[PDB]
């Protein structure tokens, strides 16, 4: 938009996930620097009314904070000056069978905002679990369309957040466990409208290629390969489902994402190449069509998926020459860094020096290298699979510094154990099937079952880490950086950290009710600076807690690598807002009383 | 004496009550012997009787079984059945192999996961165009260490409603439904001579027959002494439940 | 006990419900003040991971913490040197039926502690809804031994806390709604034996009453009028119940409670004086014989209870002579003292001039007049009679000042409409029932429905006002009282308020997760003074908001007049503990960290 | 014309579908009448249809109301019925009339809320030890501005099943039950002139007709004059619904 940008420059505004089109979560503000971060204490809080997994981060917006919420997706706006007073709220009615199609636990992800021109006032944009994309007023609270997207018989489950482009919403889909056909859909803002649609395998008209689709680098596939890679009609159910985190560029006009594994699980059944699973895309805005796309894994067989965030910078390569770059994070120990323009490999890391899945990553081709003793299809037990399915990240959100060209993440430390088994029955009948075990890494404790999380500082170009940190449990969310040397996280034990830029001493940590799974924001009101962040804890590491189970091998195993969780943490959920010295809207005791 | 019996809870062939057909049986051959039958419970279902119930010691022998299974031994074979058909009638709608054209024009239908029917399906060529429906037969709940089906139940439920067009089903396990369903229904076998495109021969019909551990002996001569005894009161109760049952070759 | 006297003498912690056996809340501590108060901020906090009402206080014993939830009644453990970690946890199970035979909310009042002798360690006494009473080990966690109280096919649910006295423990009843006849009963706490077991209606034999029962106030009745006084057969199902509080006194030996409603709620089904309900009883405790008991409000019509709470004291009355009083707030807006050792009357006040139930309270009989035009059963519609049915005051605990003797109380101001009515029906039957509303009083504002609470400091004697203030919403909950001119409060809004010991004047409110229904507690660990609080709303007045109701009508009128708290708070549960600058365990922050 | 009548859900009088006593007898009246016949739906319950609907013109007329009620006018009476004794035919438990003494030793008894049986619970002195179950029936909710009632259906099952020993219940509400039960349930009319403690008479036989508001004067006398056709229709109805009529006389 050429007034969102505006509205982003802004300290006072947080408009979009990301705060911006790079998705860096950087701002600038340096009221709360190294000299005093040990007075930072609570202003105020507020609690939904709900006990799940609470995701995101909220808006602030001309004076207003919106706030989204767990399963009955419901939405909350409060006014700055008197936090107690509710302006208004909406709560849907929606049939109770979406429960049994949601894969992990029930969650979403954020709102969306578009400012509007002169005749049609402002918009919020939410999704909810049915399958349903609303458009409410930001100041009443009315509804001026609603429409559908996803069916829920067939099972396809929507938690996405929406992103807005120019004049048009952009929808994702979920739901590829039980082998849903992944599309991406573009709509009208003001009426609701259908402008286009794309899928990921199929015939050549439902993907929606350009006429110049990867001229640059030919090696990594022209056309074809949609139906080609596949065989017979196995594409129909290939999957291939986004539910991450967007980008975009306005000089290219360009909007980069991610795409899922294929289905089903068992690599057997689908032989081939599998192509457009697990693919980096950059596509176009007005019409749709693909400019570029990478492969990461042809014919995954350890169940990861690739719809991590990306992050957009601006650096000089080792020739010298400045280039525009997307860093992207996976979940199979890679990252990698391509160039913005034309789809070009810059370079490809490993995440850590314990992974055994892939020697390295060849540049010049751009295929990795396998070890075949650390894979599966072995036909029998095999052991120390590093990383696990939960892989050494996920939909978290990390963050970049520009002025000192480094990234800061969190990473998992987590292994697993493939037993594949067969059991025969009456009538020639079998049962196939696989049994999973995770548990912490080398540089953990295996016997405890504690030193399952690690927190860096990276550096694409080069290659190297500034420096890693050790932790008890998964950074199961993203970190945020300010200005002045600091970087602020959470933990699912319910603690809130701030730490160092430069040598990653711990110099802060507070804790709240229960463990976050989001990430935190920070703005300003008047002339005071705030730091606000969800609490509730849920998702995979807490399916355990949240249904009460006891069997290790349930949840593919995560209710054994977690079962020390219930002895720190309960459920919950809520937002809290810190600020300098807790000192906040109601100083003065006399706001907000009756007569 | 006694008798142990390697039991779980599977309807409507084993139940808590004892009502079943398998119940039966082992009730029926334990007087026959003269020795009382003792049905120790297995919270696991039926798959996991051999594994969980035999190699621990903890039961003897198990009702029913599939013949010439290499992991026990097996006593001689006393039944054979086969896959059925289920139409509904009144609908001028017969059918009698896999290769009639009509079965490509049917909006849905009902086959087990595991089971020939899902190859079958996968060979004509409309298994993505029923994978959601069913999933959607139970509940979408189908993990991969957990083994699950669907039960005859639903299947019957779905075929008489009118949602399925035509269903493919275990003889024993559909009879008691079919017999006391309202709506009047049609069960035809399936012709065993089934031709697969790349050319494998899996059969359509089986024999069953009870086992006992490797290293026992004399356990299959009582057991199969029995079997000769009570043969006139197994084959009335099969006739009773209504079973199709074919000849021993 | 003669160990758990001098543990409350001891300023580090907080052993029973009311901090003593006295039940005055009052604490030793000058550390905060009114010279430092604008500094307190939150020091930590906890989710529990339930959505109900939360009622009571933690307790604080020999540096451990022990907290109580709501249904399905667990308990927790905790340390003050790291509170993170959980010691141990129990999480009872029970039949879910238990659920539709409860009034009003699903709620439990506190937990109690027994020391021990050299033999039996230290216990901790609970109780379960279901009918169950249990006691579990203060240090490991493990069960001693659980009996079984009530009968929830009856209608019989407990919801009250226990009370330890010497080798004992006291256990009430309720449910008196559904026409149970309540009693009361005493078990040992080292095995679980039964003792004795009093009832309140019925012969003498169950009554327990000594040979000198009111000897000094023959007037109040002697003999026989357990079933006397009704008519027929219907004191076996009267009702009864006490779920409130008790008072003990070692000198006398005697412990001091209330008795609830009669049953049924039509008056004309009950002829007569239904002796013995609603009456303040004071009986012995090794032999359970009542000493005295005192009738309030005969023949009641309009659903009062007193089952509020009672505080000893000792004042010099008019004539100068030094005295031993009780003191005991009512539903029907009048509150009593009396004298402990004998039960004469000293004097009966009223909470507020807008009274027209009751004229005044003849002090040398001890019976009220009445107002004819104010009652029920005048077959038309009555208006303008309050106290309503939630009345001024209800199962609060107040507080009081050892050295200003003075009272601090919260009261409701809630004014009602009676409507009766009759129905014919096909074949002689005919249906007769009664609708009823309620409103702000005169002192508020009715159309925009607020204004229903007020704040009081009492004086006995003397019997005036030293100040008065009204709120938004009722006072739902106690006070807590401390050394230096200040007193704690929470509010149904989501708030925690401190004020004036003299002049009544707000000096520090904050914002906490959601509205509370307990009273605060202080107490002290390392030279350090610590306030500690529940949240989570719930209760009669938050019953729209648990089970979603819309008709005015129902909850008899309550959700009408609590229209407007939707748009203020929502659901939550935890507790919150503030410190001075909001310093803790937690300034170095390497305690707790892993490795 | 339409005949446009009021109905609620009360099972088994009346049905959202129409397989209602009621339904049935005002589809007969309507279609001798010769105008097809209008069904107008209140969510409450039937006992508030007088007080909502035919005094606020919604309607025309009610189905069944007593006759010589002061509300509006009544039509001819078409049926008379009264309450019933209903126990188990294998106990050999019988009961001629509330003088027995044997409904002493009995442990519990099932009736209505409001009803003439708790007047005569009450003149016994059987109230005490059967108010908890009578709130246990229903849920344990009985709130004094809404109408909450037992279901006739759960009377029956509770007397056949063995809870409560001996019932008494109204005929049309629970005849449908009696005739279709697979328990042999046998059931006795009350005497008519019974004595409370005091002396006060309360009768146990009512007629049933049918209520017309007060100002329309022309359509009660054509109802009157044009229900005289279809006496054997509804004789017919009675009978094969089961009620007990008792010839008036
Ligand atoms: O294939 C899919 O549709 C899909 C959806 C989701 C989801 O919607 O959360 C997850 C996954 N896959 C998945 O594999 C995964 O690791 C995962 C973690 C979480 C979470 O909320 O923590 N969701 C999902
Ligand atoms: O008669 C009873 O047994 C009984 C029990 C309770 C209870 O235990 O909550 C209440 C009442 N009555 C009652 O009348 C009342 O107003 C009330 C309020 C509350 C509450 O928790 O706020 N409980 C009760």
């Amino acid at each position: 938009n050429d007034k969102l940008v505006e509205l982003s420059k802004s300290d006072d505004n947080w408009v979009m996930p990301g705060k911006n089109y790079d998705s860096n979560n950087f701002s600038d503000l340096k009221q709360i620097n190294k000299g005093n971060v040990k007075q930072l204490r609570p202003a105020w809080t507020f609690s939904t009314g709900l006990l799940n997994g609470h995701e995101g981060a909220p808006l602030v917006v001309d004076g207003k904070m919106y706030i989204h919420t767990s399963f009955p997706n419901n939405t909350f706006a409060l006014g700055l000056d008197d936090p107690g007073t509710i302006l208004w709220q909406d709560k849907p009615k929606q049939n109770p069978a979406a429960r049994a199609v949601a894969c992990c636990d029930l969650v979403n992800r954020g709102l969306a905002y578009w400012p509007g021109d002169g005749k049609t006032p402002a918009l919020i944009l939410k999704t909810q679990l049915d399958g349903n994309v609303a458009a409410l007023n930001a100041e009443t609270g009315e509804t001026v369309w609603k429409v559908e997207n996803s069916d829920i018989k067939v099972g396809s489950t929507l938690t996405i957040a929406p992103y807005v482009v120019k004049d048009k919403v952009i929808i994702g889909s979920s739901g590829a466990e039980l082998g849903v056909r992944g599309y991406l859909t573009a709509y009208d803002v003001k009426t609701g409208e259908q402008v286009w649609r794309a899928y990921a395998t199929g015939p050549d008209k439902d993907l929606l290629l350009a006429s110049d689709f990867n001229i640059k680098n030919p090696h990594y596939g022209q056309k074809g390969l949609g139906t080609g890679t596949w065989e017979g009609d196995a594409w129909k159910i290939g999957g291939g489902t986004n539910w991450g985190w967007y980008a975009y560029d306005p000089g290219t006009n360009l909007i980069y994402f991610g795409t899922g594994n294929p289905a089903p699980w068992n690599e057997t059944m689908r032989p081939g190449d599998n192509k457009w699973t697990m693919t980096i895309f950059g596509r176009d805005a007005d019409t749709g069509e693909a400019k570029f796309g990478y492969q990461k894994t042809p014919h995954d067989e350890w169940d990861y998926a690739g719809v991590n965030v990306m992050m957009l910078s601006e650096q000089k390569d080792k020739d010298g020459k400045a280039r525009k770059l997307l860093t992207h994070p996976d979940r199979n120990g890679i990252v990698y860094t391509l160039d913005r323009t034309d789809g070009a490999l810059v370079s490809a890391n490993k995440l850590d020096d314990t992974v055994n899945v892939f020697k390295s990553v060849d540049l010049k081709t751009g295929q990795p290298v396998r070890d075949p003793e650390y894979g599966t299809r072995m036909d029998h037990l095999a052991k120390d699979i590093c990383p696990s399915a939960m892989g050494y990240h996920n939909q978290g959100h990390d963050s970049y510094d520009p002025k000192r060209e480094l990234f800061f993440m969190g990473i998992n430390h987590i292994c697993m154990d493939w037993e594949p088994f067969m059991l025969p029955y009456r009538a020639g009948q079998f049962f196939v099937g696989a049994t999973l075990n995770m548990y912490p890494g080398p540089k953990g404790d295996r016997q405890n079952y504690e030193g399952l999380g690690q927190i860096k500082a990276y550096n694409a170009i080069t290659g190297d880490y500034k420096w890693e940190k050790m932790e008890r449990f998964a950074v199961w969310g993203g970190t945020m950086a300010t200005a002045g040397d600091l970087v602020f996280y959470g933990t699912l034990d319910g603690y809130l950290k701030a730490r160092d830029s430069d040598t990653g001493d711990l110099l802060w940590k507070f804790k709240i009710p229960s463990g976050a799974i989001g990430y935190p924001m920070t703005y300003t009101h008047k002339g005071t600076q705030y730091v606000a962040i969800y609490y509730g804890v849920g998702g995979w590491p807490g399916v355990g807690l949240v249904f009460d189970l006891a069997d290790p091998t349930a949840g593919l195993g995560a209710v054994g690598a977690f079962k020390k969780l219930a002895n720190y943490t309960q459920m919950g959920g809520g937002v809290v807002v810190f600020s300098l010295d807790g000192k906040g809207p109601y100083d003065d005791p006399n706001v907000g009383e009756w007569k | 004496g006694t008798l142990r019996v390697c039991a779980a809870e599977q309807p409507p062939l084993s139940m808590k009550d004892g009502s079943g057909l398998e119940n039966r049986i082992a009730t029926t051959v334990a007087e026959a012997m003269g020795r009382k039958a003792q049905f120790v419970w297995l919270g696991k279902p039926a798959i996991y009787l051999v594994r969980d119930g035999l190699e621990k010691k903890t039961c003897d022998v198990v009702i029913g079984l599939d013949a010439d299974d290499p992991r026990v031994l097996t006593s001689k074979p006393y039944y054979r059945s086969g896959y059925v058909f289920l139409t509904r009638a009144d609908k001028d709608l017969d059918i009698k192999s896999w290769s009639d054209p009509r079965l490509k024009e049917v909006s849905h239908m009902v086959v087990g996961f595991g089971t020939p029917g899902e190859a079958m399906l996968k060979d004509i060529g409309r298994y993505e165009e029923d994978m959601a429906y069913l999933y959607s037969l139970v509940n979408f709940r189908a993990p991969r260490n957990q083994y699950t089906q669907i039960d005859p139940a639903r299947m019957v439920s779905e075929v008489a409603t009118g949602k399925a067009e035509v269903g493919v089903a275990f003889g024993p396990d559909v009879a008691r439904y079919v017999r006391d369903s309202s709506t009047k229904l049609r069960m035809t076998p399936v012709p065993d001579d089934t031709q697969a495109s790349d050319g494998r021969k899996m059969p359509q019909s089986f024999d069953q027959a009870m086992g006992v551990r490797k290293d026992d002996t004399a356990l299959k001569a009582e057991i199969d002494a029995a079997l000769e005894k009570a043969k006139p009161k197994i084959e009335a109760i099969l006739k009773e439940e209504g079973v199709p049952v074919l000849p021993v070759s």
